[PDB]
């Protein structure tokens, strides 16, 4: 556990800058306020790893919880990026093409 | 003594007379687009003719450009027929009719309020094309009504400029304050700034009086005085444009617990800012190269419609930063005769 946390504080620390530029540029009216769905989506990952990490961490007692504490996340941010950025997006390129 | 402005067909005889070029708006109402057509008896079955006042929108970036797409918009097009085969006419109109003849027919357009005046956008080397911006056009078309194509022989196309001047009243002077609070403890650092005026012509200098008291433990090393040009895109939501048209950078530094008054003269003006692609300048006919555009007053109780050009002189110190902002209008007065629209000598 503590290797992978060695191995993923680069990607915290990327997370991090991603969300203090998207917090940075807030207001962006490109794209019916993609700059928006962009700072929502940062935060609430953000919001999620701060959640799950130390959870991580201390359930290393049991490997099933560990293991489904590790896909669920994941799993959860793959819906996030997805839900909060392309959905829009998908919905006013189908829903309202006009 | 008094003249007009007309515009020929490069077929036939259709020829379209305007009183003047410029169609200025006082807020309340707008100077109407008033004019004449002389047509020729050379049309058997379509003796309909048709006058369109179109302000079209077109907008290009950078990035767009290179990725080739290019907004386009009709923000108001009227049509209106000018051959009645009601509509008060006006003395300039009856004096074209009794000077051109009998076939001189008028069209009046009214210009409806909450309307962008006529900005072009500054176009790069790169850009050949239609000028980026707001402009305001007057098509006359011989054909049976709109159902025909428009075709560039019947069709006469005159470039009318619609501009706003300097109001009335000078409006408050801008005095814009701003006190921050530093990690260290609590150690204020206060900044103001103060213009000589409100209203502010075309090529006119600008004073600053910029005061600085410093109660930290910081040193200011450098001031940044710039006049920030902001061009809000209401459509397509475009992001905001900000260029600074004029810059002054001041190496002087404040101690820390002590008081600094100083006077700042900027002077915006073209040739500095000629290389800026994008840039907001006014209304362009043959590709004048007009002066910066004139910020638009939003006087109406303010609607998200066209291009919304704004000057803000701000003020910058370092040592994060303290930032402020002074809004200011840089808008043309009224001319004495007319605006002629155009680079006065030619060569």
């Amino acid at each position: 556990d503590s290797s992978m946390l060695i191995s993923l504080t680069y990607d915290v620390i990327l997370v991090i800058l991603c969300t203090v530029y998207a917090f940075k540029t807030r207001k962006c009216p490109e794209n019916f306020n993609e700059a928006k769905f962009i700072g929502f989506t940062m935060y609430t990952t953000c919001i999620i790893w701060l959640a799950f990490l130390p959870i991580f961490y201390v359930t290393s007692s049991d490997y099933r919880v560990q293991t489904t504490t590790m896909c669920i996340s994941v799993s959860l941010s793959g819906f996030v990026v997805l839900g909060c950025l392309f959905a829009p997006k998908v919905h006013i390129i189908l829903f309202q093409p006009q | 003594g008094t003249r007009v402005f007309k515009k020929a067909s490069p077929n036939g005889k259709l020829t379209v007379y305007l009183g003047k070029r410029d169609f200025v708006d006082h807020i309340d109402l707008v100077d109407p687009v008033d004019g004449v057509v002389l047509v020729d008896p050379e049309y058997l079955k379509e003796r309909r003719v048709y006058v369109t006042l179109t302000v079209a929108f077109r907008y290009g970036r950078e990035d767009l450009d290179v990725l080739g797409l290019t907004f386009r918009k009709d923000l108001f097009v009227a049509n209106v027929q000018s051959f009645p085969p009601k509509k008060p006419l006006t003395r300039l109109q009856e004096r074209l009719i009794k000077k051109l003849g009998e076939h001189a027919y008028p069209f009046t357009f009214e210009i409806p309020p909450n309307l962008p005046s006529s900005v072009t956008l500054q176009p790069g080397p790169e850009d050949t094309g239609k000028a980026l911006g707001v402009d305001y056009e007057v098509k006359a078309f011989v054909a049976e009504n709109l159902e025909e194509k428009i075709h560039k022989r019947n069709s006469v196309r005159l470039v009318i400029e619609k501009v706003q001047y300097a109001p009335e009243r000078p409006g408050p002077q801008p005095t814009a304050e701003t006190t921050r609070q530093f990690l260290m403890s609590d150690k204020p650092l206060h900044l103001e700034a103060s213009l000589d005026k409100e209203i502010y012509y075309h090529g006119e200098p600008i004073s600053v009086n910029v005061h600085v008291t410093n109660n930290t433990n910081k040193t200011v090393k450098k001031i940044k005085i710039s006049v920030r040009q902001y061009a809000d895109i209401v459509l397509f939501n475009t992001a905001q444009y900000k260029v600074p048209v004029a810059m002054e950078e001041a190496d002087d530094t404040v101690a820390p617990s002590s008081t600094f008054s100083k006077v700042y003269t900027l002077t915006p003006f073209l040739a500095n800012n000629r290389e800026k692609r994008g840039l907001a300048l006014d209304g362009k006919l043959k590709h004048e190269d007009t002066n910066l555009a004139s910020s638009t007053l939003l006087r109406e109780g303010r609607e998200i419609l066209g291009i919304i050009v704004s000057y803000k002189v701000k003020v910058k110190l370092v040592v994060s930063d303290v930032a402020v902002e002074l809004p200011f209008t840089l808008m043309h007065p009224k001319p004495k005769e007319e605006p002629p629209h155009r680079e006065v000598p030619e060569n």
